[PDB]
């Protein structure tokens, strides 16, 4: 026979990680963000002065230099803002942020989207649709119901 | 012999016919391209952490075997044909590295048939995606929920990787068990943090964060990163598919 | 609560992705991302020499596998 | 019993050449493709060099006995020999002689790839 | 006849000779009327002029399976019926190499006896279907249907290289178009019909419980062409013959067929399952 | 129009061997395998059995009225019989012996179904 | 002239009784000159000569759409432009089933009014791309 | 040489332009996309006027002689002309004329410029 013909590549070694180095001089001056819904990013590697992050244990912030942690993401808002003073806010569907000693954010989600392509009113009917759901006695429809709910909650506060 | 003359006819109408049939497959794979490249114009970013988690130096594959009890792959198919050697490379791979304890659930149509003659009684059932729409993350959930019913130590997921218009090559991802994995990171996360291979990242720093994170945040962090993992193979294979296809359409005509 | 009711955190991101689909405006991001929580897949089993459906996972994430 | 068989076969692969040109080998089942590398090893090994044509072929003429060929044929169409590459069966005449042709050929690959294994590690 | 394209190319031979003038591929023009003064002599007489008759089953050479030339057509204008023999089939394996799509009889069910009627109504509409499917490549092995088993497992026991008397051929097919040979496999059908007429299995194994029906007298004949299988004293019998023909063939044989794996003696079993399509 | 609708519809039915040949079924939408269903259900209505060929046959004839041959065809031209199988209405009369005979097969496949069961029963 | 093909039968039925000498398709050699004689006397006459005018519509039975044949191979080199159609498109429910393709009008505008020549500029700018989307597209 | 680098070009821009429908004009490389404006400038410059529709089209004839044709086309091949837009070439000949067409076109665009600057300026 042959001698094993194929040989696929780890497909792995295709993605160029950083080496989190324990710190032999300082800090950098701003964060190196990475959104990345998906498989596709919105944004790669855009140099940015801060972050808030909303958790499932609360919310938090986060600099340059920000201690080394991993976490969850609750469905809700998450606020970025420039070294400009502007400020981006995306709506997003849970994940996980990789935050790291070096100053380096790599913020994994399900869904991404702007504020602007959101409108109240069709928020509106979703809310007593979630209490609804909530409120209907049916342990397929309630969970349902309170995570509509746990997801429009933060949407209703984030608009008004 | 006037038959003789029809007969040809017939055939060259026939072939005009199959013609035109290719270019309408040819323009509605052009159509779908056009659609999918955009991905590669915003490839290769999605993993750029998860591959530190769960890469590790090129294992051997007798030694996994004794150290494993059920192995499992994820080969990642078609369902139309006019593809190229892709099922049929992914084919020859898997009987390549064919061995006893082995399990396969596949992707695609053609695996359902081409697996089950070839390999007879390891290949157990496929998945199959109606492309109306692209994929989603709930897919590669819906893969993970069939992987787990197997007790498997580790899943071998394989798809072709899209390097350029003319390379539509294999690639693979070795995924260790969510057990096995804590395992490999209580351990590491003691010891001095060296890197064991050239090329790899070290993560040890990772590695103890994680050793504070709790139970159930470490559990959705695994199945979370190997979905993201079996979504770029989807989204891959999809593009090579797509990429592959075009050349044996031209080739046809 | 929704955890011990069977259901997974990716049944969970996806039924968060599913709604949040629907709230948001109309428009080409929408147009494409319904494609992201549409549900249309399927699975099959190979008999002898017939197709069957190893429906042992529904696809639907209200549902609990078993 | 062979050669009806034989006839059989190559009466496929006829069938098959009208959509093998079209396709390709990859679109088939894998019963077809198989009988397609069994066949194409039939008709190549249908072949052989005469005492004549040495001006031609530059190859010695051989003499295929009439039993030696039953056996080969029979053993080709039970898959006794599936393995063996195509090109073996190609103008040659008795089995041990398509068999020492499989030697040279896999000994000259391993040759260049211990050639080019040198020609890289001196590049 | 032997080559009826032979009697006309001497016409041809004659005529040309003679400066009477060609017509289409060169034949004098009249050559219809040769093969029609010839053929319309066939026929069945009256019984006023004895009822005796004259079968004539004349042979037409063909060239690349064409049936455009001059007079394979004004042949096939005059004769009832055709058998074509097609190479494509004949070097498919099967012999006779009749292609039953291409083939017909202008006769039907009024020449055949009693008998034959039933059961070829129902290979008809059995070929009908099969013609249909058989071009798919079989892949539901198990879910295969009930046509797609006797369509083929009727071609198989057409596999015949000398003639087969009538008893030794309606219950062959009754054994098929009832679905008794279904479980088997494909290869071995002839062989099961080998036993079904020259080695009684239930005579040699004591499950004898017909009276008469046994396939060894070979004058049943006499009775299937006057009854017919279809009657009240010939069903039950033959029902009671074949099921016990197909368990011994399925305990007994078939048990052993599957469990070779030796080269010797599969090579053995492939030459008797080919010799048992040549004899019978 | 009855009779232009339907040979508009077989016009495209040919269209479509051209395609189902090698594609398949599955490439084709909704609307499209409609047509072919509604298509190749006309191309079986439209046989009849004789009187004089049931010695070919063997096979009662039917003598179909024009006006009959009007009600059916519109109807099966604005699916009124859809639901009703494919081989229904091979070899028959007017639409009534169309649902007789679909009555049949259904009882047949009933009968093969307990057929089934039972033997799965029994062994 | 309903039709031309008839008359080419005729003499050649008229040739070969007379032991006239055969050619092509039986027909005699001079049947192109038979129909030059009688197409080229249509024509748009010269003020000169009264500005009248003699249209012709020869019509020829084409044989599974076949072109290649002698008559018609011969009419179309004489005629200023063709009409080809399909019974393809006739059971089609397209009537007339004309075939925009083959067909041709040597005389594509100077015909023409001043109310035509803008629509036509329009539809061959509007039938050329149909074609290209109608059999690069799908059927559904 | 020159004829023979013209085909050779003009056979390249068919094969590119068998590609770009494929992947996109930017997909192809900065020689690639190079010829391709080349070969685009080709095909325009072989678009020549005639003395004889003069009066019909108003547009001047050139009569370019055969040295001159060579010297022009050698230029637009060795690159030392590639800034000059596309349309110049446009219904032309000889590349001392096509220049005319140029300054004209710089003029006219100069013109455009200034005059939408000052309907601006002046509001």
């Amino acid at each position: 026979q042959d001698p094993r013909k194929f040989f696929p590549d780890n497909g792995f070694r295709f993605f160029d990680g950083p080496e989190d180095s324990f710190g032999d001089g300082n800090i950098p001056a701003q964060i190196i963000l990475t959104l990345t819904r998906q498989d596709e990013f919105i944004l790669k590697q855009e140099p940015v002065a801060a972050i808030t992050i909303r958790t499932n244990e609360g919310e938090m912030g986060v600099l340059a230099g920000h201690e080394y942690t991993v976490q969850q993401l609750a469905p809700g808002i998450l606020e970025v803002e420039y070294e400009g003073g502007k400020k981006d806010q995306y709506v997003i569907s849970g994940g996980f942020a990789h935050v790291n000693d070096t100053g380096v954010v790599d913020i994994n989600t399900v869904e991404a989207v702007p504020l602007e392509e959101i409108d109240h009113e069709k928020l509106a009917k979703a809310l007593e649709e979630a209490r609804a759901k909530s409120q209907s006695p049916d342990e397929a429809v309630r969970i349902q119901g309170e995570i509509a709910l746990e997801i429009f909650e933060p949407l209703e506060a984030a608009l008004h | 012999g006037g038959g003789t003359i029809r007969f040809w006819r017939e055939k060259l109408e026939g072939y005009k016919k199959y013609h035109q049939i290719v270019k309408t497959i040819k323009m509605v794979t052009l159509a779908k391209y056009r659609q999918t490249v955009v991905r590669t114009r915003v490839r290769d970013q999605t993993l750029r952490y998860t591959r530190k988690a769960l890469d590790a130096k090129t294992q051997d594959d007798q030694e996994v075997i004794e150290k494993s009890e059920c192995l499992l792959y994820v080969p990642i198919t078609t369902n139309r044909g006019s593809c190229g050697a892709l099922n049929t490379n992914m084919v020859r791979y898997l009987q390549e590295v064919e061995n006893p304890k082995m399990t396969i659930i596949s992707v695609g149509k053609k695996a359902l048939d081409a697996m089950t003659k070839v390999f007879q009684d390891t290949y157990r059932r496929t998945i199959l995606n109606d492309m109306k729409q692209a994929m989603s993350f709930q897919f590669a959930a819906y893969v993970l929920e069939h992987m787990n019913t197997v007790p498997w130590d580790r899943a071998q997921i394989v798809y072709n990787r899209y390097h350029g218009a003319a390379s539509q090559k294999l690639a693979i991802f070795n995924l260790p068990k969510f057990e096995d994995w804590k395992q490999k990171l209580e351990e590491d996360s003691a010891g001095d943090g060296k890197i064991e291979e050239d090329g790899l990242l070290q993560s040890l720093p990772m590695k103890t964060a994680l050793g504070e994170l709790e139970e159930t945040a470490v559990e959705d962090f695994y199945n979370f990163h190997s979905c993201l993992a079996v979504l770029n193979a989807v989204s891959e294979n999809e593009l090579s598919e797509y990429a592959a296809r075009i050349v044996a359409v031209e080739n046809q005509l | 609560s929704w955890r011990d009711a069977g259901i997974s955190y990716l049944r969970y991101l996806s039924i968060v992705t599913r709604c949040i689909h629907e709230v948001q405006k109309e428009g080409p991001l929408l147009t494409k991302n319904v494609r992201f929580s549409t549900i249309g897949w399927k699975s099959l089993y190979l008999d002898h020499g017939a197709t069957k459906e190893y429906t042992a996972i529904p696809a639907e994430l209200e549902k609990i596998p078993e | 019993n062979v050669a009806m068989d034989i006839v059989e076969m190559l009466t496929k692969y006829k069938e098959l050449q009208d959509i093998i040109a079209v396709l390709g080998i990859d679109e088939l089942s894998e019963e077809d493709k198989l009988i397609v590398d069994r066949a194409r090893k039939v008709a190549k090994f249908m072949s052989q060099p005469f005492a004549v044509a040495e001006v031609f072929t530059g190859m010695k003429g051989y003499y295929v006995q009439l039993e030696d060929c039953v056996s080969d044929f029979g053993s080709l169409l039970m898959g006794q020999c599936d393995n063996i590459p195509e090109m073996a069966f190609y103008m040659v005449g008795g089995l041990d002689s398509v068999k020492e042709k499989a030697a040279k050929m896999a000994a000259e690959a391993a040759a260049m790839r211990e050639r080019a294994r040198k020609a890289a590690e001196a590049k | 006849y032997d080559d009826l394209s032979k009697q006309a190319v001497s016409y041809r031979q004659i005529s040309l000779l003679l400066r009477r003038p060609p017509g289409r591929e060169a034949y004098p023009g009249d050559v219809f009327y040769l093969h029609s003064r010839l053929l319309e002599r066939s026929a069945m007489m009256s019984p006023q002029k004895g009822s005796g008759s004259l079968t004539s089953l004349p042979i037409v050479e063909t060239l690349s399976n064409d049936v455009t030339a001059y007079i394979v057509t004004n042949v096939i204008s005059i004769t009832d019926g055709q058998i074509y023999l097609d190479a494509k089939l004949f070097t498919g394996g099967q012999r006779p190499a009749v292609n039953i799509g291409l083939s017909v009889s202008r006769v039907g069910s009024s020449a055949q006896n009693k008998a034959m009627k039933k059961v070829g109504g129902a290979l008809k509409m059995l070929m009908g279907e099969y013609r249909k499917m058989a071009g798919e490549q079989t892949s539901g092995s198990q879910n295969v249907s009930p046509v797609m088993i006797r369509g083929a497992r009727c071609l198989q026991l057409f596999n015949q290289k000398g003639p087969s008397y009538f008893m030794d051929a309606i219950v062959a097919l009754y054994a098929v178009t009832n679905g008794y040979m279904d479980d088997v496999k494909l290869q071995y059908s002839k062989f099961y019909e080998f036993l079904l007429l020259n080695k009684d299995l239930p005579v040699l194994y004591g499950q004898v419980n017909n009276k008469y029906f046994y396939m060894y007298n070979k004058n049943l004949n006499y009775f299937i062409r006057y009854f017919g299988l279809n009657h009240e004293i010939l069903e039950p019998e033959l029902k009671k013959y074949i099921e016990i023909h197909t368990n011994l063939f399925l305990d007994n044989y078939q048990s052993r067929m599957n469990e070779l794996k030796s080269d010797e003696d599969l090579v053995q079993l492939k030459n008797l399952l080919y010799a048992c399509k040549r004899t019978v």
